[PDB]
């Protein structure tokens, strides 16, 4: 009983973008699968085993508490700059990555604060004068806001429920964003106006991350239900099902095949997408794994947070624990990792958030 | 309900939530009343507080989850009133309450497990 | 029946007098020989009820080889009551007896260092350190090294004793302290950051690492060696004080509360915990949070000290005083309460009280302390007085 | 869904004051005339070739009705259990604190919900190899905790 609905010319040409934007972003992702595949396996051995030997080592570094709120989520900037992050207050402040030092804290919030989460492409090709991040509340809430201005941007007052998560599109020109209304809302930087809203869970949509090429989106809430929808027409057929609870985390590797997703029923369900089922159902944790975070461009790991006082950051295949990044006293609530897969930053319920990083 | 009163329990969690308050009132081991569960949770020995969403003002039950931010505390918030003050036994409805931990009560591991399931509602 | 005569020997010491114990000592000794514990015993009785304590000394050497206890002790009874040069021919003369350089070269050199002529209580040291490398002998021989000037040499028997004694963080935390006071900063956070990664679990290692982190800049690092000293043990209460004390030495009072009510949820069971949670705590405010304290952790030293801090405060002498004689009472063997003490009868009474204090605190000699550790390690009052670091643990607050 | 309904004693009392007048004048009336989520958990034993131990743990599992299997090798021992919530923590209770092992400790690997159960009943399979213990677990769809065990095993005897 798949429902059809008419849409505006405004959402047809950004699908129409985002699918020339996004087919030779996979064009160039499956050449460099290709040639990924030529390399001998004695030297992706050895880059594996390296890749693991240095996650091994993974030390705590530029933990600094931000408010009397806890950390809600975290978002790393772009090229190793900063990493933003969302606690429960009004307050969004940005320490500056590796030394974690306050500077520009976005304000203009009122209720508690969902995820921050920055512009793929902010500090590296867009001016700091505009808009650069994204965040929500635990109202009908998506504000932009700047990073040397500490002020929000004119947000969009088209959605009416609890904004948990949103996400920018690496394309930079869209991002999403999901509501408790049933449904995950697609607004649009160049038009400034929602272009769509994808209705096709039975609950409010939790998490939501759009893919490393642009043309699919990963979607999850509490249907106990995954979706990734297409941006050119639609048409959800990589429907993930298996979690008996409520999926508070989703990631995107940036392999074509493989995609992250993080359920409350302590377990992460590693996803194929050229065979359209459950690859890996990996016991990460004991409590309801909330954030979820794939790897760079390398491609080598994935850092699953939980609702107790570590995170586990496993390699990329296999679903191996490979470190075990305990520090936090409370229940770790977002995490990210950085561009350059050196450090990866995670926030907990303990008003602070920390960073995994080489020794 | 009020927007402001989080986290809000399901309806099986409250009625859990009931249960477990109507033993420990039953027991003598739990403190009625907004007043009483915030003395009790400043002083240290409350180990579950509780409140409620129809409670009007909301904002004088506000200092239930900041006191949870005082001394760690799981915090829920019921659905109505009138159900959470028979389930303390008082005729009056109860907008707070306060589960206490005892010196090696039977009721202990159902006061975990409900501090376990109220924390994971905060999210 | 030696063990039922000792047993009757200790009631008349304890009951009426102490003839008849040291009769029926002299005469469980003239039976048969027995172990170190009759003669340490005896050695007791001797000293707590000066010739006699020195002839049983000589008999105890004389009698019972082997014994490195009773000579130590006979060797402080003749440096104490005798003399230092005869004290140093005994420790010479038990030197030849006990080949092993365990406690009589460490007491050898001690008693060469509260003399002059500290060279050869250099090259005793080095003599030790050469002979059997232990972990107490040689951060002695670490500390004398440090103590005079930051030499190379010393740094090389650092060295030596992190190669050898890499289990043990005493020496990581002194080779850290002698490249602390050096000119560079990044070699004693390399033999920290080495240190708490070969202890692994070393709480004074860690919160040195921490102290280093927050003074030379960029505290959120100091921050994450304190989240990692916390995590490491696991959920440790110095660690956790010294994450509440770095994050209210900065602007942030509300996180430094927050994480004083993190450690008090995590660990109500701790004195230090309670103080720091009664001293972050608001004026008006403290007089609930330190029956809490009372209340949850009652007959703490720490929790007295911070209670009479708080009456102190509150320009109430006539309870502050007696809380301070509480906590001397409950616990005299703490630092940061017997200095309290002597700063609340410095400020406020007559000399009567001061002398008492200084008098309560030379009786016995106090350790484990905040205040006490921080004048106690350092190496320009490393071989002072107690009332020298009393009075400078007081003149500090 | 439904919510206890619950009185003062003094509200009760006066129930009981009205039921035994009922029941009086009746009297003188008569003389007149696991789906939904199951908790599955997996724990990992250094040493289970006690006979009375493993007794206990099966008639923990007998009496909970709880499924699931008990894997043994060579100084791994992985035991998973898998039914509701009460019987899955009364389980975790005996085999931590009931259960006294003392070098051979037993601690719990992993503790989570699934859909519905895997195996039929608790049965004590044994393999030399861990090859055949992970296609015993492949073979139920259980390979995965019996992965990280082994993974955990590995991590705890190299550090």
């Amino acid at each position: 009983q798949t429902w059809y609905h008419e849409g505006p010319n405004s959402l047809k040409v950004a699908r129409l973008w985002i699918a020339n934007y996004s087919l030779p972003r996979a064009m160039k992702r499956l050449e460099e699968a290709r040639l990924h595949k030529e390399i001998p396996e004695t030297t992706r051995t050895s880059q594996m085993q390296e890749l693991h030997k240095s996650l091994r080592s993974l030390n705590n570094f530029c933990s600094q508490i931000g408010d009397d709120r806890p950390i809600s989520y975290c978002h790393f900037s772009p090229n190793s700059k900063m990493l933003a992050t969302a606690c429960w207050s009004g307050l969004c402040k940005l320490w500056s990555v590796p030394d974690c030092n306050l500077l520009h804290t976005l304000r203009g919030h009122n209720t508690n604060v969902g995820a921050i989460v920055f512009h793929p492409k902010s500090t590296v090709s867009l001016d700091p004068k505009d808009v650069n991040l994204a965040s929500c509340a635990a109202d009908g809430s998506v504000k932009l806001w700047s990073l040397d201005s500490d002020e929000p941007v004119a947000d969009i007052e088209g959605h009416t429920v609890r904004v948990a998560r949103v996400m920018w599109h690496p394309s930079g020109r869209f991002l999403g964003t999901t509501c408790y209304d049933r449904s995950w809302r697609l607004w649009d930087l160049e038009a400034q106006e929602e272009i769509l809203h994808q209705e096709g869970h039975s609950m409010g949509v939790y998490d939501i991350a759009f893919h490393q090429d642009g043309s699919l989106a990963g979607t999850g809430g509490l249907d106990a239900f995954g979706r990734v929808w297409d941006l050119r027409t639609g048409r959800c057929i990589m429907f993930l099902e298996g979690h008996l609870k409520e999926i508070y985390g989703i990631n995107f590797s940036p392999n074509g095949y493989h995609i992250a997703t993080g359920s409350g029923d302590n377990t992460c369900k590693v996803w194929d997408l050229r065979q359209r089922r459950c690859v890996y159902t990996i016991p990460a944790h004991q409590n309801l794994v909330t954030g979820v975070k794939f790897e760079p461009i390398h491609g080598n790991f994935l850092l699953t947070g939980a609702y107790d006082n570590t995170a586990k950051i496993w390699t990329h295949p296999g679903w191996s624990p490979l470190k075990t990044l305990a520090g936090h006293e409370g229940k770790v609530m977002g995490l990210d990792i950085s561009s350059d897969g050196q450090l990866i930053a995670t926030c907990s319920y303990d008003r602070t958030f920390k960073l995994w990083m080489a020794e | 309900v009020n927007p402001k009163a989080y986290p809000l329990a399901d309806a099986h969690l409250t009625k859990k939530l009931l249960d477990l308050v109507q033993q420990s009132c039953n027991y003598k081991q739990l403190r009625k009343g907004a007043n009483e569960a915030t003395k009790t949770l400043n002083r240290g020995i409350s180990e579950f507080i509780v409140m409620a969403a129809d409670a009007e003002p909301l904002e004088i039950i506000l200092h239930l989850p900041l006191l949870c931010e005082d001394k760690n505390v799981p915090y829920v918030f019921v659905r109505s009133k009138q159900a959470l003050g028979r389930a303390c036994g008082v005729s009056r409805p109860v907008i707070a309450c306060s589960v206490t931990i005892k010196e090696g009560s039977q009721l202990k591991q159902q006061i975990q497990s409900i501090q376990q399931s109220i924390e994971r509602l905060l999210v | 029946r030696k063990h039922t005569w000792m047993e009757d020997a200790d009631s008349c010491v304890a009951h009426n007098a102490l003839e008849c114990a040291r009769a029926i000592y002299a005469y469980a000794l003239q039976v048969f020989p027995s172990k170190k514990s009759v003669w340490l015993r005896a050695a007791y009785f001797e000293k707590n009820h000066r010739e006699s304590l020195e002839a049983l000394l000589q008999r105890a050497v004389a009698h019972c080889p082997k014994a490195e206890v009773l000579w130590l002790m006979g060797a402080k009874s003749k440096w104490l009551a005798g003399d230092v040069p005869a004290a140093r021919s005994i420790l010479a003369l038990a030197f030849q007896a006990n080949p092993n350089s365990e406690e009589i070269w460490l007491a050898a050199v001690k008693l060469e260092s509260e003399n002059d002529e500290y060279e050869r209580a250099r090259r005793l040291l080095a003599k030790a350190r050469s002979s059997a490398p232990t972990a107490r002998v040689f951060m002695k021989s670490v500390k004398l090294e440090w103590v005079q000037d930051n030499i190379r040499a010393a740094q090389d028997l650092c060295e030596e004793a992190l190669r050898h004694y890499e289990d043990f963080p005493k020496l990581w935390m002194m080779k850290g302290q002698i490249e602390e006071q050096k000119e560079m900063m990044e070699k004693a956070r390399e033999a920290y950051n080495q240190g708490l990664k070969k202890c692994p679990h070393s709480t004074p290692l860690w919160l040195l690492l921490s102290r280093l982190e927050e003074k030379i800049g960029q505290l959120t690092r100091a921050r994450a060696i304190l989240e990692k000293s916390r995590l490491k043990n696991p959920k440790n209460p110095g660690l956790w004080l010294e994450s509440v004390r770095l994050e209210y030495r900065a602007g942030l009072k509300n996180i430094a509360n927050t994480l004083m009510a993190k450690a008090l949820q995590e660990c109500p069971n701790s004195g230090i915990l309670w103080s720091e949670a009664i001293f972050l705590e608001a004026r008006p405010q403290r007089r609930t949070k330190s029956v809490d304290a009372l209340k949850k952790c009652e007959h703490d030293p720490h929790v007295l000290l911070a209670v009479a801090k708080l009456f102190w405060s509150q320009r109430k002498i006539t309870k502050a005083r007696e809380w301070f004689h509480r906590t001397v009472k409950i616990d005299s063997d703490l630092g940061d309460a017997w200095a309290f003490f002597y700063k609340f009868e410095l400020q406020h009474g007559t000399e009567e009280q001061q002398e008492e204090v200084r008098k309560r605190c030379e009786s016995a000699e106090p350790r484990h302390g905040e205040l006490w550790c921080a004048v106690s390690k350092d190496i320009a009052n490393w071989q002072k007085k107690i009332g020298d670091i009393l009075r400078l643990v007081a003149g500090r607050i | 869904v439904t919510l206890g309904v619950y009185l003062t004693k003094k509200e009760q009392k006066k129930l009981r004051r009205q039921t035994r007048r009922e029941a009086q004048k009746e009297l003188q009336e008569k003389v007149r005339l696991i789906s939904q989520g199951v908790h599955i958990s997996v724990y990992r034993v250094r040493n289970l070739s006690n006979p009375a131990k493993k007794f206990k743990i099966e008639a923990n599992a007998g009496q909970l009705y709880l499924t699931g299997v008990v894997v043994l090798h060579k100084d791994v021992n992985v035991v998973v259990v898998e039914g509701g919530p009460k019987a899955q923590k009364k389980f975790k209770r005996l085999m931590l604190h009931r259960i006294k092992w003392d070098t051979n400790k037993c601690v719990l690997v992993w503790e989570g919900t699934a859909k519905d159960r895997s195996f039929g009943e608790m049965k004590f399979k044994q393999c030399p190899t861990e090859n055949m213990a992970r296609e015993h677990f492949k073979k139920h769809g259980a390979e995965h905790y019996w992965d990280l065990a082994l993974s955990e095993s590995v991590l705890e005897s190299t550090d």
